[PDB]
This record gives C-alpha cells, structure tokens and sequence, in this order.
DNA sequence: AGCCGTAGCTACGGCT
DNA sequence: GTACCTACGGCT
DNA sequence: AGCCGTAG
C-alpha cells in the first residue's frame, strides 16, 4: 500500500499516514512525489496498549509502518536508520480522525519513543469543518495540508515521560473505570 | 502554534472522541429511545413521505438521502441500523416495514440495499406524530444546509418497548425490550401517583418481553435491574421432551433466547457432542421452516434421561443465556444509569411537554387564522370598495397601504385579500368564512381550557396513551417462570 | 412442463446477445450514449444538478439513477459516471466531479460516499430542450417512471467523446474528435448532402485524444473514415535533451490514449531489469499536478538516445495503436458506419429536434395567448365579471355564466376564477397586455420557421455555430505526415 | 457455500443453483431444508466451451458443483452416485439470468451429459417481470418457485445430440463470426 | 497474452 | 474499513 | 472466548 518518494535522502523525505484509501489515492496525486511518501490506513488502527506483542507484530497496518520507517521497534530501534525525518499524521478534522490520531500516537510512544524525542512525529492540519479528507480534491489537499509553503504542521513534543506513561495507560489501557473517571471529570456539555 | 505536547494532544483528542460516541453515537435518548442514526432514518422516512399508506422505496435511495442530509458516516452503518428496525426477531415493535430479504435468526444478513425496499410501520407514525407542530426542538444539520430533530415526539415509550444495546467509551448500555400494554399501564399508574414504588410499577410491568419470546427464570434479577438499573436476567429456550417412536425420546426447542444466533447455538451443541463433553445425543437437526416456525430437534439415546441432557444443554450451550441489564441512557444530554421509575418519569415529562407545546402551537395557528378570516370578512362586506382600491393602485405596495388605512387592516390581512382568487367572491363564501370563524373561536376556547389546567393536560396525555395501547398493545410473549 | 436444450440455448442466448447490443454495450448514433450514460445525465437533469447549483453526493446520484431507471449494480453506474468526469478519458467531460475521481496511473476514484458530482456546462447542450417534446419518452423498467429514448444532443457527442464497448458477436471502438472540426464538418454537410469523405476530412483532420500525443500518418485515419475500420498509430510526445556533463535524457510529456502511465513505466522498468533494452541508467515519474505529465528516461553517456527511444516505441506502450471499429445503434440496430454516415444521422436528429421544439413552442404560445385573451376580456369588463361571480352560488355556476356572457372557453373562465385580486393593480394589468403583444410576435417568428425548411436548417446551423464558438477548443493530438 | 438438505436419499433430494448470494440466503430461509439444497453462484460463471481443462478444474464455482453433485466428470461420471435427482437452475427472469442459464447448461452438456439424459436437469420458473430473485421475500420464493405444490419446473430434454453439439459450439465457442451470423439471422428488433 | 468497459481487518464495554 | 472471480470482442 | 451494534 506504500507509495514511496523519489529521493532516498531521509533528511528531506516526509511520510504521510492518511486515513482511508479514498484520501490515500487523492494525496498520492496532489503530493510532491520526489520528497513525499503516502501510507494509507484502512480506518481504525489496532490499540497497542490493549493488544499483546504477538498480535501487534502480526497486524498488517503495524508491519507496513515498521517496514516504511525502517528503524525497527523497541530495543532494536535505530534512529540513524529512519527513512523519513518527518512522519506526518494526516486524519479527518472530526472525532474519528482524532481517535485514529490517538491510536497512532499510542503505537509511536510504546514502540518508537525516540522518534517523538527527535521531533520526527508531526500532525497535519487539514481545513476545519464538516468535510473529510476523502471528499477533497488532490490540489486542495496539497495547497492546504501538504505544500511546505502554506501548510501548518504541529511538531509532537514529549515534556514529561512519567505523565505521558500515566496518560497512555489511563486513556488507552484495559482499565475502563479510570478512563470513565477521566471522562466524567473533564466532560463539558455546553 | 508550531508545537504540541503529546499529553495535552492525547487528553484533548481522546476526550473529544469519547464524548461524541457517548452523546452522538452509541447511547439512546431517554425520551424517544433512539440513537442519532435511528432518529435520522425515521425522520428521513418522514421527510421522504415514506408513510405506511405509500408504496415501498429502494433502501439505497433512503440510506443515500439520510447520509447526505443528516448522517455523514458509512452507508453500511445506516443500512444495517434500518435493517434491524425491520427484523421482528430484533425489534419487539418493528419501526421499519421492509420488502425483500431482511435477514433471519441464523445471523443471515439482509440483501444488498440495491435489492431491498422500505417504508414506515404504523407504530412509527406514533413516534413522528406532531413533529411539525413545534413539539420538539429542531437543530442545524452537520453542514448547516438542513434542519433535523434533537428528539422525536415518541407518543409510546420506545426506550423500554424496543430496548437498546450500545458500546460507547468508558461505558455501555443494555436495556431489554418490554410489552407495550404493560408499559403504558405503568406510565398511567405513575401519572396518577408520582410517589409510586418500583414494586407497585412491577404490578403493571412484569419484566422484559423479548420478540423471540422464550422463558425468564425468576423475578430477583428483574427486581434488581428495575431498582438499580443493573441486574442479571436468566433467559431460557422454550424446550419440551416428547416421544419419537420405539420407546425413544427427543428435545424440541421452539423458542430461543433474545439475540442468540440459532445456527451458532446449533454448532455449539454439535461441537459438545463431537468433543464428547455431553452424553446421550444421537441426532441434531434444524427443522425450522417459514411454515412450522422455529423447531430444533435433539434426538435422545434410548433409555437415557432427556431431562438431564436438557439441563446440561442449558448449562453448556446458549440454550440458556443471561441478559446483563445496564440501563444507561442520555438524560438532559448526559449519560446516566437509570432505574425503571426514572425511565418512566423522564418519558412522562417528555409527553407532557409534547402535548403542551402542541396545544400552544394549535392556539397560535388558530388565532392567526381567526385574524385572517376577520380581514376576509371586511373584504367581502366592502368588496366593491376593495376592488376599486386595488384597481386605482399602480403597485402592490400602494394597494397594501391603501387597504390597511381605509379598512383598518393589518399587513397580513391586506396580503390575504390581495392573494384572494376571484372564485372566493361566490355567493356562499361569506357564509363559509363566518361558519369557519365561529368554529375557530370555539376551538381557541377548547385549547385555552387545556393550557389553563395542568390536570386537563395530563388527562389528555393519559387518553392519547390509552388509544395507542388499545391499537398497538399486544399479548406478552416471554413467560416469567417462578423461579 | 418440458424444454429442448437446443431451443432453450438458442432462445436464451439470443435474448441476452440482443440486450447487450441494443441496451448495454453499443452507443446510439444520435447522442453517442449507452443506456447507463443517458440515464446518469437524465438523472442529473431531473435531480436539478446543473453547473450553477452546488455538488451532490455521488451515492445519492447513483442510488436515484439505479432505483428510477437503471436496475443494475451501483459499481456499473458509478464507474460510468467517474469516466465522464475524467479529463484524460473524455475529450469533453460530461460530469463535473468533486474529490478523487482517479488518475492516469489507473488509480480509481474515491468511494461513492466521499465524492460529489454535477453537470458540466457542455452537458447542458446534451439535455437542452429535453422537456420541449424534442425526443420520445419511454416507460422505465417497472413502469413507475418515464425516461428518454435519446437525448437532444445539440453537439455531435458520438464522435466528440468517442466510444468503446464489448457486446456479443461484435464490439465498438470510436475515437474522440475535436469539436470545432466536427461542427465545421456538420456545417459543410448541411450545405452539400453529396459531400465526400475526402471533402469532410478538410474539416475533420482525424481523431483528437484528450491525452493529446501524436498520430503517425493519414492512411489509417482515411481507411477508418471511409469504411468504419482502420488502424491508427498513436505515439507519445517525447523529446531528447541534455541533463549535464555530456549526458542526455528522454522526456515524455504526453502518452497515448487509454494507456496506463504506471503500467507503461513498469514495462520500461521490466525491460531494463530483464536486459531486453540497452542504454537506460534511470527511470523516474516526475509527473505532478503543477508541471503536468513528465516521464524521464536517463540515457547512458555516449549512447544514442534516438535509438533507445525508437526501441521503446517498438517494445513498450509508448507507441500504441487504436483499432477503429465504428459500430453504433442506427434505427435501434447495430451498424458499421463511416464518417459521413455518422454525421448524416446526427444532422437528421438535429433537424428533428429543432422542428419538434418550434412546434412545441408554438402550441404552448398559442395556449398561453388564448389564456391572456380571456384575461384581457376579464379586465375590460371587470365590473360585469365580478357581479357574474358574486351572483353565482358555486364555482361550476360561475364557470358556465362567464362562458355564456363573455364568449369564453372552459380554460379561459377557469383562468379568470383563478386570478388573484393583486392582478387588478395598474402594473399587473399592463403586464398581461405586455406579455400578449410579445407572444403574438413570438407566434409569428415560430410560424416563419415552420413555413420554410431552409430557415429551419439555417437555425440548426446558427445554433451549432454558437456551441462551436463557446465550447470549441484547439486540437491536442498532432497528426504527423 | 453449499447449504445441504437433511435427507440423504437422492431420489427425493433437490439442489437449487441460485444467481447471487442475496437470493442464496433468501432461498435458504424459504426452502424445505429436509429435501432442498442451495448452492449460490456469485454471478457470471466460466464458459467451459472457451476455457482450457486446467482452468475449468481450477475454477471454484465449477468444483463446488462437482463436489455437491458427487457424480464426477466426463469419463469418470457415475449417475448412480448422484446426490440429487433434481438439479434446478434458478436464475432471474432477465437477460443476465438467461446468460447464467446458458453458461450452466454448457457445463452440464460438456462434463455431465448423462445427467441431462436421465432428466435430472431442470429450469426453475420464477415470477416474470422487473423484479429479480434477490429482491424477493423468502416466502414468495417458496410459494412461486420452490414449493412442489405450486411450482412449474421445466425438465431439460436432449432430442438431437448432433444438433446440440453444433448449437453449443456456435453460441458458446471461440468463433465469433458464426455467433454474429446467428444473431443477424434470428434478430427481431 | 491481457487489457479496454458495462454486466452478474480494526475500537469500544461487559459478560463473570 | 477493503476484493477479485466471471462474459464478451478485438487488438497486441 | 467472542459476540452484541455503530463507527473507520
Ligand atoms: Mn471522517
Ligand atoms: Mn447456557
Ligand atoms: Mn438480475
């Protein structure tokens, strides 16, 4: 499913992880095929916090991300072997797109933590509204989200490792009650 | 701006998703018993004019209309939700009247939406009754190009009647279906006594009533669920032991528990026999047909105790399945674990509001029509002067102001006179306008009597619920055995 | 009770074969459309999907067409609508699409759920005067709807956008053409019914592909226009240029029609890998939405790039032929047609459309003039009209009394009773008089057209010229001698 | 994909070859599961007249039919090993349904010829009109096409073997011209 | 030989 | 969320 | 366990 870029120099290369195959093919046309790569994700990604190691390593979507990044995972992670210095999370400006983003950040934090530390993980900022990525033209997706001249990328930063470990365990872990307590405490119905 | 902290990003993004699944996806509203997808389907059918008296329409056309106008999600999500509402084994009171293959009890799915057709059932008219009479608040759709209902009027208690099952974030819901005669009688008892206990309400509502019928073991699980909103209800298949000839016996299952897949249940019995985890079974056949109904036959080995085999089948297979009651519904836009009384209290309050708002709308409408008839009355009494006033006027605006000043008319009255066709000038029209006015003044007085007394309004709610109970109320299917 | 296998096979296969021929794979000579395409465009017209209105979800368009006119798979309807929106497939696109509608690499469009669509400005010309009794309407598959048997098609769409369909016992392969050239060809034919293929070819040079490219020679074009069958050699637009350090490269900017760019690149890559071609150091697809199509083939230093290019034409789809086989539905039956026959049948359809439109406009003008005549009597005797209505107990009595007293028809009396009081104002009174005077002049104008066959033919010519000036564009495909 | 019947006596058993999975599931509910079996076919099946033996034997739809009938094929065909004495072709009352029927009859004539000769091959007669099998309810498919009480089955008969060989070669063979000539000669526009 | 174009897996919670 | 079996004719 | 039912 990976549509790689022409350049083999990882310093200038960027990989966009797009939500849906419809937005995948659209981003594949609008991109700068010299420095930009596209890896479409079907939809909802496996939650690594709830899944066991055998299931994680057997998942196709997870495997495709590991192969594309070319760093390895966990203890075998090699930052110098990174195939792209920009891993961009490109999901719809809706609640499900926010969920795929949480699922993707959970995988990167638990298996490719130094990739976030090096500032290689980014979040794409597509136009806000009712329209999803799959509904957009290839030129619209380029000018607003992929073009380095006009795009606004959010660099994912790790401040407190203890706080993040607790945050990933509460929100994505198997314990429902702690997650339910977080929802109840921070819920705004205005 | 340029940067984002992973902890803040995770907390905000997950909360945004969690909240959306809770208030706008997996949980039903306490008032109409619907999730956003179901409400959008039924409202879609209402706007498309898909009433029971009209011909069936392609499911793909219904789904597509709902998708573009109100539900910006996958077609499979909308269609499969519409399919369930048409299945008499899923819905105790089906909301969709479907044409074609809409599935079976074996987990057999419906035909593709391009082959099937659908429309409203007669009971769905009661869910949408008085929707265009300012009974419920309308909200802007996802793109702001359409208007959609925040809640349906729901003239029958649909939450408890058809039940609910939804997996959200941090919580889930599992409300079983109930008997309509029992529910309305429960609402009527509550309307006469606000201090009614769960035990007293249970004299009307015996327990859940599944569309698949079957049996319920004891009242203790039903009791705990109605008191706390949580409880375990043991459901049993309707099974009998009968002779098959030559001194041999068989177990005949005619009803299975709610939400249990018949084919999957048969495979689990077959698996136990094969793995030798159960003794005494010689044959297992599914003799179910559209003519004879559900019939699962378990042939018992000669001289073996069939009652022992049946008891073991209840313990080891889904022949006995529990229903884990967890009554979570959206109360005032927020999730809440509710007991039987709270579910009925919130529903009765929605009905009082609907009937009040309907009476208020009908009064405004009547007062406006009376005002228009007053202007038409003046116009017919001075028609020669009305005609000349219009004729001497160069523009519509000039005709409007001249009519308003000369005949002491309002903008609405003058507009109605200019809109009047020449055929309204016929001889008996002045009597028709006078007859309509006199009846309208009586109607205004009738509606004002309702709004002046809370008890008259409450009795109107009671009377309208009784009418729905007499028309749609049916016999109890699920037998509650003691115990 | 019983059935002979031979009779069963002959009847069932013939029933299927005939249906694919007249109601699936072959286009009509008049509008250049297959049933699926006609049902999409008519569907868009009934749904009010004009270019001035906002885009609508493709799933809603497809679903509407499926239930009302096309009882077949959604993928068949959607993929046909997708093709009509692709500027690399259609020389004059018929669908204006929003979202991912595919690429030259064979990448499909996004799912029905995500994309949106509407008519293009040129499609308005295909549906122009459809509700003016120009074409015959037929009952749909279930008898609950009415559908067009053919669209008015105010531009020659069969030859303009071309056609490709695999039927039973036969197939069709008509290439796209230039609109300025086609209309000029129709105009030349309208002035000379005895015009030769050679004379028509002075206007229509040959096919004009949306993907541009090159055509080698005129012999293949000539054979196809004279017999309806011929082989046309298409070539990619390729140039040889320097890349620095005494090194060269082949730059392809246009590829042949219906050739998959990604598949063509893979075939070049395969040849290099299997060492079936010598002199290639690199192969990159530098194509972008900003720069256009750009395929770069880096040539080894001191190797002849012209030799490599010539070998690429022989071994890869860089050179592809178009097998012309012009089979279209003529009078509901399949026929192999030449260039003149295609233009002759089209011109006859236009003459019929314009005639039937003028006849309709005359009937509706005469009916409206009759109604305005009644309203004029009503205003001239309004005091008498009012009193006649007032003295009447029922609408039926008022109807009969008005007809009797003022020599009015049932329609005239009905129109007077339906008249609102606001029509009695000075501005509204003059409006009836102004409309009537305009209508009498319009009736006379239409009568002039129907009284002379040359005036009718000139109106067809003038309307075709207007479409040519508005939608006619430059030739893309170069025909090299 | 086969939904077999309860009875193992082939003399009373019937197999329905249905067009589409939508009609397949619908026929499985409406049927008499004691004597009636269902084998749904995706849509257009392989034309054995145009295909090579290796491609025919490798085709999933073809293999599923061979396994269900349990007779074997060609020279290894055993009529006494038939699992059903009624093989019913149940396709939509439309042009594509007619095509699937021609494709199915081509396979039976070239690989299971004695099955037609024994009168085991039948054609179901569903209600004529615009409605396909996939659009019908399970009870109406039973009452009009599957119920032995009210159904009207057409028994497929072989009269002239020489004529049939020529008919299957002309209509389904690789030679397009002879097929085109047949269309032109018998076409009623 | 194979292509053109109309046709016929995951999240999430609760079970005990 | 996604897919790959098939008919059909003509060209390579 | 893996299933229920709205989501990608
Ligand atoms: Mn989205
Ligand atoms: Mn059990
Ligand atoms: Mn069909």
């Amino acid at each position: 499913k990976l549509a790689d870029c022409s350049s083999k120099s990882p310093e200038e290369c960027e990989i966009f992880l797009v939500e849906g195959d419809s937005a995948g093919g659209s981003t594949k046309s609008g991109r700068d095929s010299r420095t930009q790569a596209i890896l479409p994700l079907r939809g909802k990604i496996l939650n690594v916090e709830k899944a066991r190691l055998d299931r994680i390593l057997n998942n196709n979507e997870i495997r495709q991300m590991i192969t594309a990044f070319g760093t390895g995972i966990g203890g075998d992670f090699d930052l110098a072997k990174a195939r792209y210095h920009k891993i961009v999370i490109m999901t719809d400006a809706d609640v499900d797109g926010a969920h795929i983003r949480t699922l993707l950040l959970t995988f990167f934090y638990r298996f490719m933590r130094p990739l976030i530390e090096a500032g290689y993980v980014y979040i794409a900022q597509p136009p806000t509204g009712y329209k999803g990525l799959g509904e957009m033209n290839a030129d619209q997706l380029w000018e607003t989200t992929m073009n380095p001249e006009h795009r606004a990328l959010l660099q994912v930063k790790l401040e407190d490792a203890i706080e993040a470990d607790q945050t990933f365990e509460m929100l994505m872990g198997d314990v429902v009650e702690n997650r339910r307590q977080f929802i109840e405490d921070n819920a705004v119905y205005a | 701006i340029n940067e984002r902290n992973i902890t803040s990003e995770m907390r905000e993004s997950f909360l945004d998703y969690a909240m959306s699944v809770i208030v706008a996806r997996a949980l039903p509203d306490v008032r109409d018993g619907l999730k956003p997808v179901h409400r959008r389907i039924l409202y879609g059918l209402n706007e498309q004019g898909m009433t029971p008296d009209k011909s069936y329409k392609k499911s793909a056309r219904i789904v597509g209309d709902v998708m573009g106008k109100y539900h910006p999600h996958g077609d499979s999500s909308i269609y499969e939700a519409m399919v369930r509402m048409a299945q008499d084994f899923s819905y105790r009171y089906p909301l969709v009247d479907g044409q074609g293959n809409f599935g079976s009890m074996d987990g057999d799915g419906a035909a593709a939406m391009r082959f099937t057709e659908a429309r409203m059932t007669k009971i769905t008219l009661e869910l949408l009754r008085d929707i265009n009479k300012d009974t419920i608040d309308f909200i802007d759709n996802y793109d702001g190009n359409e208007r959609e209902p925040s809640v349906l009027p729901a003239r029958f208690p649909n939450l408890l009647a058809n039940g609910a099952s939804g997996i959200a974030v941090g919580m889930a819901t599992n409300i079983p279906p109930h008997n309509l005669t029992e529910l309305i009688n429960g609402v009527l008892s509550l309307s006469k006594n606000p201090d009614i206990s769960i035990a007293e309400l249970m004299e009307d509502i015996e327990g859940p009533d599944f569309p698949t019928a079957g049996l319920i073991l004891g009242k203790s699980g039903i009791r705990r669920a109605y008191e706390t909103g949580r409880g375990s209800i043991q459901m049993r298949s309707r099974a009998v032991i009968e002779e098959r000839g030559g001194g041999r016996q068989r177990i005949v299952v005619t009803e299975i528990p709610f939400q249990v897949n018949k084919a999957r249940m048969i495979e689990k019995i077959a698996e136990l026999v094969r793995d030798k985890k159960i003794d005494g079974i010689t044959d297992l056949r599914d003799e179910t047909s559209l003519r004879t109904g559900v019939r699962v036959v378990i042939d018992v080995r000669k001289d073996a105790n069939a009652s022992v085999i049946l008891n073991n089948l209840y313990k080891q297979t889904p022949l006995q399945t529990s229903f884990g009651v967890n009554m979570i519904a959206l109360v005032n836009g927020r999730p809440k674990l509710i007991n039987l009384k709270e579910a009925l209290v919130h529903y009765l309050e929605h009905q009082k509001t609907v009937v009040r708002r309907r009476t208020q709308y009908n009064l405004r409408k009547a007062k406006d029509r009376a005002h228009i008839l007053e202007g038409l009355r003046i116009a017919l009494d001075h028609i020669d002067e009305i005609i000349s006033t219009i004729r001497e006027s160069d523009t519509d605006k000039v005709a409007m102001e001249s009519l308003q000043q000369r005949f002491k008319l309002s903008e609405k009255q003058a507009q109605a006179i200019l809109d009047m066709r020449l055929r309204r000038l016929t001889g008996l029209e002045r009597d028709k306008i006078e007859a309509e006015y006199n009846e309208l003044l009586n109607y205004i007085s009738e509606l004002e009597t309702i709004l002046a007394d809370e008890e008259v309004l409450l009795q109107l709610v009671r009377d309208e619920l009784t009418e729905i109970r007499d028309r749609f109320g049916d016999d109890r299917r699920t037998e509650i055995q003691l115990g």
